[PDB]
């Protein structure tokens, strides 16, 4: 079974260095070449570079003077170094193997899961969570939409869980946006209106990065 | 320095119909060895890219024959027949022959469905936020189609543009609709000096806007 697995720092300051290791499983680095590809938030894929099974490298035109790609064959690991980081370098970084084991790849075979790299000068900040509850002035019927507003955190991401997962029943997760240097997202859940406020509804907000879990009971008024 | 340009950017297609994606290179891609190295990748929402077609026209293992690629020297097409729900995502042409390898800009495959009006709900600021100094009024527009939609924020019947943030979901895989969230952020002091807050959603399902509001009282 062929596997690729990237480990990265997560967050890095905007002039420091980035170093990502991709460990390889199920095939040897003396047989195949390895591509690094990146994707900035909401943008298309960019080819970053390649290290060939030989040991030689090629870099993307735009990034070629900041990039170095090395490799330890014995350890099954591939390294990407990147100097003088820009805010632009914020991306998910993937490694991929060539399916052609010879100097002309037919394509990129298997891919890693990718690793998020965030480049800034903001600091780990737990999120503020605020409940989103109907005004006592507009009673609907069949069903009720409730929300949680998750504001002022860093870095990405959070996960909002509703009632221990008991509700995937129309959860909508709105992608985070950047606000005053920090992220904000919101999540909504729709439930039968005979079960709220009758029965308890909670949103649980995990922010692994700061090690915080925040719960908010959703209550009328 | 070898630019691949994909069209269209976003391709609406009915479930079971045929989808057709094209890629053009700024320069002919053919190696004087007759060979031509063009591959098509698919990236499903939240997933790693995966190889569909590898030498203009070759299917990668496990890829159903309803996916086909063709093209000459600068002109290439991916064709998807009988489009299923699994087919949704962004398609990328890729060229590796010529150094450096380069992707096209991607084409989002969107599932066409019947128009659907949003369910809108406005939410006043929580008191715990008010305590903090801020006040965000929130509007959810859930489960609509198509994606274009206009949110207009009103404060005592006056339009407000400053401090609005909007966020769309990707297309739902089950019902094929979009949802979006609009947030108006004011200071507590700003917020407390007005009575009404109004969310207005204009959407092709109606010439009438859908309006939700509350009074602070
Ligand atoms: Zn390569
Ligand atoms: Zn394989
Ligand atoms: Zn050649
Ligand atoms: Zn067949
Ligand atoms: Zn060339
Ligand atoms: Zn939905
Ligand atoms: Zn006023």
């Amino acid at each position: 079974q062929v596997q690729l697995k990237e480990s990265g720092p997560g967050l890095v300051a905007p002039s420091q260095s980035l170093s990502i290791t991709c460990t390889v499983s199920g095939f040897s680095l003396t047989n195949y070449g390895v591509d690094w590809v990146r994707q900035p938030p909401g943008k298309g894929l960019e080819w970053v570079g390649v290290i060939w099974s030989g040991g030689s490298t090629n870099y993307n035109s735009a990034l070629m003077s900041r990039l170095s790609i090395s490799k330890d064959n014995s350890k099954s690991q591939v390294f990407l170094k990147m100097n003088s980081l820009q805010t632009d370098d914020t991306a998910v970084y993937y490694c991929a193997k060539h399916w052609g084991g010879y100097y002309i790849p037919y394509g990129m075979d298997h891919w890693g899961q990718g690793t998020t790299v965030t480049v800034s000068s903001a600091k780990t900040t737990p999120p503020s969570v605020y409940p989103l509850a109907p005004g006592c002035g507009d009673t609907t019927g069949s069903s009720v939409t409730l929300g949680c507003l998750v504001k002022g955190y860093f870095p990405e991401p959070v996960t909002v869980t509703w009632n221990s997962g008991s509700l995937s029943s129309s959860v909508h997760t709105f992608p985070a946006l950047l606000q005053s240097g920090l992220y904000t997202m919101s999540s909504s859940v729709t439930v039968p209106s005979s079960t709220w406020p009758s029965q308890t509804v909670t949103c649980s907000v995990a922010h692994p990065a700061s090690s915080t879990t925040v719960d908010k009971k959703l209550e009328p008024r | 320095e070898l630019v691949m340009t994909q069209t269209p950017l976003s391709l609406p297609v009915s479930l079971g119909d045929q989808a057709s994606i094209s890629c053009r290179s700024s320069q002919s891609i053919v190696h004087s060895n007759g060979n031509t190295y063009l591959e098509w990748y698919l990236q499903k929402p939240g997933q790693s890219p995966k190889l569909l077609i590898y030498k203009v026209s070759n299917r990668f293992s496990g890829v159903p024959d309803r996916f086909s690629g063709s093209g000459s020297g600068t002109d290439f097409t991916l064709k998807i027949n009988r489009v299923e729900a699994e087919d949704l995502g962004v398609y990328y042409c890729f060229q590796g022959s010529h150094l450096p390898p380069t992707f096209g800009g991607g084409t989002k495959l969107e599932i066409k469905r019947a128009d659907a009006a949003p369910t809108v709900s406005i939410f006043p600021p929580s008191s715990e936020q008010l305590t903090s100094g801020g006040a965000s009024v929130v509007c959810f527009l859930n489960n609509f189609y198509p994606k274009d939609i206009n949110v207009k924020w009103k404060i005592d019947g006056s339009e407000r543009q400053n401090g609005v943030l909007n966020s769309w979901t990707d297309q739902d895989s089950k019902d094929s609709t979009y949802s979006m969230s609009s947030t108006l952020t004011l200071t507590k002091d700003e917020y407390e000096r007005h009575n009404s807050y109004t969310c207005e959603a204009t959407h092709k399902t109606s010439t009438s806007p859908i309006v939700k509001s509350f009074n602070r009282n």
